[PDB]
């Protein structure tokens, strides 16, 4: 078997050089998965992938190349493609079922290869087929650790969480969707006060507070979130006469009769402040003026004679 | 065991 | 004499000996420094060695929270470095500078983060520690975090605190930006689909709850993929009626147009999904819309579909 | 001239 030894060398050479005609004259079911004798003992597929021979990769795969075959160091062809930034080769290999987190004898994955050589686009492609950038090699190092810029480190993390969310969504895996979303900031809380961004926005003196409030609500803000003193955003807006945002909160389902820790509604706090239009609006929204606070007061009992007048109707 | 380099070449 | 006293006072601070401390502590030595080693003040030592009561007493009787050791550390550094939560809080409550820098521009947060004191980091961030401030090697606190878990938490909390501030100032652009970074809105880089597109296309029985959850967490109900399809277009063509109902309940635009000018109704009609077409009409889909290729839904549908669109 | 350690001890 010295002919299939020389023939092999020529098949390999055709693969490496991108010689399509020579490849298909030499490629049989007996040498399609042959390994070189010296060097790294690459298969044709390894060589075609490393040297970016896209058409050769198509033909090899089409004629039974083993996408999981190993070179002397435990690299699969996906390693070769990723290490030298061959995007389209990478995509082809993945399309034919390459293991996105295949590990060589040093526990290097394809993403270790791409990340360490700053193959930004290859990294994103890998992450989109489920590459995991937290897996460590024999030196205790992840793809994140080898990425040479903060922009790329941030991107590996962001895109990894992103695709874990997308896949959990595809699988309707509720627990996994919850988990990957556990760190969303929309309802992040001031640790001391328990206020969220919505509480802060409706308290704002600044001109765009209406727009900010709308935006936070569109993006998941809990309209009835309670701070340390059981104040909802409505309570906060009402006591400051921030009428524009009050409307926004109403629109998004604010509970008009929410009670703070003193048993007061937004209407109590507006009345107490002497905010006349605020009281009119709260009334129109369905606030209940009979509610008796824990100190024994209706809103009218805490307000000026104008508030009293407004409330007695 | 110094890890080698995959067979292949950068484009261009 | 005041020097052998000093040593003893300092030793009392380090050791937590309240009795000896108060017998020796005077306005003249409250802020003395050791003659050697780090040249720590009593407050540095009490903070480093977690003597909470001694810290309390020192602060009560005129201890200087801005005093420096030989390396430019203030007591807050000592507390943070060794993870003494309570001390840290006390020091901050008495006006310690949260971003105080030593000779190497290490801040208390550098110290807490580098030595993996997650809870101290949280506290520090609450008092306005800035984990992007760099030391003299150009390394932030986030860079010094020895685990990705801590990195993720440092980042999260700082984004959280920053979003609050931006809300306080009604800085719409800044709020708008930090929210677009949120993972719920992630777009598959090539196809531009979001989690909501994936959920409503899912063949798995919990798809309805996933979709409802994603929308509760702010998913854009009308997000468009590469082909300008909304989740409604995706659900309708697959006859995933359960998630169409969720989508409708969260204000999906029934007549949104894909890249061919087609509504979700065009797509259901074309697939022959009779009940689906009925649902879409019941939700206010407009059967009259004409695609960019010149067709109504009825013109793309079988006779059963056409009947539905009549009734 | 390297950076030393704060005076103190772990909890």
């Amino acid at each position: 078997v010295l002919t299939g030894e020389y023939k092999k060398d020529e098949l390999l050479e055709a693969a490496r050089s991108g010689n399509e005609e020579k490849l298909m004259a030499l490629l049989t079911p007996l040498n399609v998965n042959c390994h070189a004798s010296d060097g790294r003992k690459s298969t044709p597929l390894h060589l075609a992938a490393g040297y970016n021979r896209v058409r050769i990769v198509q033909l090899l795969l089409q004629h039974g190349a083993d996408v999981h075959a190993k070179d002397k160091g435990g690299l699969v062809p996906l390693h070769n493609a990723c290490s030298y930034g061959h995007y389209e080769v990478t995509e082809l290999l993945l399309k034919h079922g390459a293991c996105v987190n295949a590990m060589d004898l040093w526990q290097f994955t394809p993403l270790h290869e791409a990340a360490s050589k700053n193959r930004v686009e290859v990294c994103s492609l890998l992450l989109s087929h489920g590459a995991d950038p937290t897996l460590v090699n024999c030196h205790g190092k992840s793809a994140v650790d080898m990425a040479p810029t903060p922009e790329l480190r941030e991107r590996l993390t962001y895109e990894f969480k992103g695709h874990s969310l997308l896949q959990a969504a595809r699988e309707a895996d509720l627990a996994k969707v919850k988990k990957t979303l556990a760190l969303e900031i929309i309802n992040f809380k001031q640790p001391q006060s328990h206020e969220t961004a919505l509480h802060c926005a409706v308290a704002s003196l600044h001109p765009k507070r209406k727009q900010v409030a709308e935006l936070l609500l569109r993006k998941g803000a809990n309209v009835n979130e309670k701070n340390k003193d059981f104040m909802t955003p409505l309570h906060v807006a009402a006591e400051r006469a921030h009428n524009d945002v009050m409307e926004v909160l109403h629109k998004h389902g604010a509970k008009m009769n929410a009670l703070d820790s003193l048993g007061q509604t937004a209407l109590h706090r507006a009345a107490l402040a002497g905010h006349l239009q605020t009281c009119r609006l709260l009334l129109s929204y369905g606030s209940d003026p009979s509610i008796i606070s824990l100190q024994g007061f209706t809103a009218a009992q805490m307000g000026n004679e104008a508030v009293q007048q407004i409330l007695s109707e | 065991s110094p890890r080698g380099c995959a067979d292949g070449r950068d484009a261009d």
